[PDB]
RNA sequence: CGGAGGAGUACGAAGGUGCGCUCAGCGUGGUCGGAAAUCACGCGUAGAGUAUAAAGGCAAAAGCGCGCUUAACUGCGAGAC
RNA sequence: GCUGGCGACCAUAGCAAGAGUGAACCACCUGAUCCCUUCCCGAACUCAGAAGUGAAACCUCUUAGCGCUGAUGGUAGUGUGGGAUUACCCAUGUGAGAGUAAGUCAUCGCCAGCU
């Protein structure tokens, strides 16, 4: 006979692009994510596809905050 | 009832139940009269007649009740109304109660039919009235099929004994 | 023949059997237990044969507790078939046995009869066995 | 009174996976004593003595005396770890009584 | 609870003002009194305050539109004294109606732009 | 030619904005309505929902409703994947 | 010392059980004239005053009944070199999860008011 499987989708290259302690410029993308695994803090904007980008020049920092305990990424000038 | 309650009913009820604070006297908060027009989709005008008749009995414009979800056994689904309700508080409810105790009891075929039991246990009383007659409106002419109704009286009574005492003070037949 | 009533997936990966059995090595539902000392695979028919031998020889004078359940399907290609063209079909179910895993417990029978019955049962298993008893600590 | 286990001193160089395996090869069992009014003490015991004590049922309920040099600690057996297959004792936890 | 519902209603506006990082003009209303406070973007400093509990307006009713207008004028004066010119209004979950509109209009007349 | 599922659409509102609201599940009484039809209170808790397969998400809800509307614009575009 | 608002963290901070305050604040409470509100209801939103109370609710004090935090030691795993091949042993570096002893009724800033 034959098999009904044998299909897959092309890769999407998701994940973190700039790690904590690094330097960024305004407009640099920091996180590529399907959902909001990370949220935006100061000087970080969110795109329509949930991408996180930097709106200011500085140093990236990750943190855990809030009652929900969700993770935030921000830029320090 | 109107004033008679405020002037003496809480007074005697306090003297009888022995509650320390003047805020603990049970008070009748609201009464809601509701009914579902089952299988309304079949005809689609019994609901329109029912809203008119229940507006006649109670002087408040009603709100038609929509369902959520759909049941395979029944014909009902979310998007179309299936019942109607109206809630009375303050002057409207107190005059509704006065007209009820005044004329509804004589018209009902069986006196004392209401039962001390069936209380919800939280101080609220549910009653079912059969047929739209036993109320002040036009006669059987110019009015559609006979319809029942449910009346729920929600009060502030903490316990069933307090609620029963409040009904006894009010004058409910049973 | 024990087999799961329902399953999410019909076919599973082969995997690898390693490590020891730190869980399930303690007698907890009876007095005297038979425990494996090496690793391997135990089939449903082997489980049934061992249980039947033990029950017959103890003459249903006590209670047997079975602590192995086959929940891993195994597939084989039918025969006369070349390599490729998808995975094979399920033919039987097995359970992974790690050293230290308890297989059967007996409660309510005397030590001599229980041990002798376990000796009969061991002749049907594909791996070495040993006998243990309840202990305080 | 009933049980006086003779223990040694188990130090930092003797702690760790490699040291523990070496000790068990030399037929010794690492053990820990933890209780109030003092910090935990790591010691080593003899497998034959531990096995002999474990057989008795009163060993679990009675108080035991652990002797390390001049010091004597009155404790009770709190936990025991056994090899899953061979069943040999491997580690012991004692609580000061 | 009514207080919980109002706080839930006000949370979105408070978070948006926090994100925009602008000076905040908060107002609280009770059956007897109305209060206004000006707070910096960081949220740890209070630049100015006004209320009906002050000596000037205590003798009055303190819970009406006239008191709200007086409080608005006073808070605007204190904002001018402190040097704050641009603020973001925060209705704090109350409907922008009645005494709160009166206070906002009084502050706008005083000179705060919002 | 390994193991499992979906796609070749839909929507002038199912878009935008201001405002407002949280699901579902059970325990008690009530009409021809009962396992399951509408309605009151109380308990525990997100298992509801998100046009569609699954994954990652969703309280300032991204879930739900109302009024007004066309940013479902034109010229571009630092910077980055 | 007590109350209200705005902030920093989100259980060592919560749930549950017991107890207390209104002189000031807070809440309930009166009425539906005026502004405004109900897919019907001043029930909620909103306005005018204060008749009464701390009943409900907010706030504050005790605990360990839950929940939560949580060692030491050992065990599993693992990079490099060597040995062996049912997946393990040695040297060196590293080191959980679960469980145990133990701990837990939080804490810190800005503004206004009262005896």
């Amino acid at each position: 006979g034959s098999t009904k499987n044998g299909r897959d989708s092309n890769p999407k290259m998701l994940g973190v692009k700039v790690y904590g302690g690094q330097t960024v410029t305004a407009g640099n993308i920091i996180v590529r994510q399907r959902g909001t695994e990370f949220h935006a803090g100061a000087n970080v904007g969110m795109g329509r596809d949930h991408t996180l980008f930097a709106t200011a020049d500085g140093v990236v920092k990750f943190e855990v905050k809030g009652q929900f305990g969700r993770r935030y990424v921000k830029v320090e000038t | 009832l109107k004033a008679r309650y405020n002037d003496e009913l809480k007074a005697k009820l306090q003297e009888e139940l022995s509650i320390k604070n003047v805020m603990e006297i049970p008070r009748i908060t609201k009464i809601t009269l509701n009914m579902g027009v089952g299988a309304a989709a079949t005809d689609k005008k019994l609901l329109d007649g029912a809203v008119a008749d229940m507006q006649l009995i109670a002087g408040q414009k009603p709100v038609v009740t929509l369902a959520r979800k759909s049941i395979a056994g029944f014909k009902i689904r979310d998007g179309w109304p299936i019942g109607c309700k109206v809630t009375l508080r303050g002057d409207q409810m107190y005059e509704f109660l006065d007209r009820l105790i005044s004329i509804a009891i004589p018209r009902i075929r069986d006196f004392r039919g209401f039962s001390a039991k069936s209380f919800d246990g939280r101080g609220n009383y549910s009653m079912g009235l059969k047929e739209q007659i036993v109320f002040p409106e036009i006669d059987f002419d110019k009015i559609d099929r006979i319809r029942g109704m449910d009346i729920t009286i929600t009060t502030t009574a903490r316990t069933d004994d307090e609620g029963r005492a409040l009904m006894r003070a009010f004058g409910f037949p049973f | 023949m024990l087999q799961p009533k329902r399953t999410k997936f019909r076919k599973v990966h082969k995997g690898r059997n390693t490590g020891l059995a730190h869980r399930g090595s303690t007698v907890s539902f009876g007095s005297i237990a038979i425990k494996a000392t090496e690793r391997g695979r135990m089939t449903a028919r082997q489980i049934e044969a061992a249980r039947r031998t033990i029950s017959r020889r103890i003459k249903r004078g006590g209670k047997i507790f079975i602590r192995v359940f086959p929940d891993k399907p195994i597939t084989e290609k039918p025969l006369e078939v070349r390599m490729g063209n998808g995975k094979g079909n399920v033919e039987y179910w097995v359970c992974e046995i790690k050293p230290g895993k308890i297989l059967y417990e007996i409660e309510g029978v005397n030590e001599d009869l229980a041990r002798e019955a376990f000796a009969l049962a061991a002749a049907k298993l594909p791996f070495k066995t040993t006998i243990v008893t309840r202990t305080v600590m | 009174a009933n049980f006086v286990l003779n223990a040694q001193a188990r130090a930092e160089d003797k702690q760790g996976k490699g040291a523990s395996r070496r000790l068990r090869r030399e037929s010794l069992v690492p053990a820990i004593i933890y209780g109030g009014n003092a910090e935990p003490v790591a010691v080593t015991l003899e497998l034959r003595e531990l096995v002999k004590a474990l057989e008795s049922n009163v060993f679990f309920e009675e108080v035991v005396e652990i002797k390390v040099g001049d010091k004597v600690e009155n404790v009770k057996i709190q936990a025991l770890q056994r090899h899953p297959a061979k069943n040999t004792p491997m580690h012991a936890d004692f609580k000061r009584a | 609870e009514k207080k919980q519902s109002r706080l839930r209603r006000a949370k979105s506006t408070r978070l948006h003002i926090r994100a925009l990082g602008a000076t905040r003009l908060c107002v609280n209303r009770t059956p007897r009194h109305i209060y206004a406070q000006v707070i910096s973007a960081d949220g740890g400093k209070v630049l100015a305050q006004a209320s009906t509990l002050d000596a000037s307006l205590r003798s009055g009713t303190t819970g009406n539109i006239e008191a709200a207008t007086k409080v608005g004028a006073l808070i605007a004066e204190r904002a001018k004294a402190a040097g704050v010119t641009k603020v973001a209004f925060d209705r704090s979950g109350f409907k922008y109606h009645g005494r709160i509109k009166a206070l906002a209009d009084a502050a706008r007349e005083g000179g705060l732009e919002f």
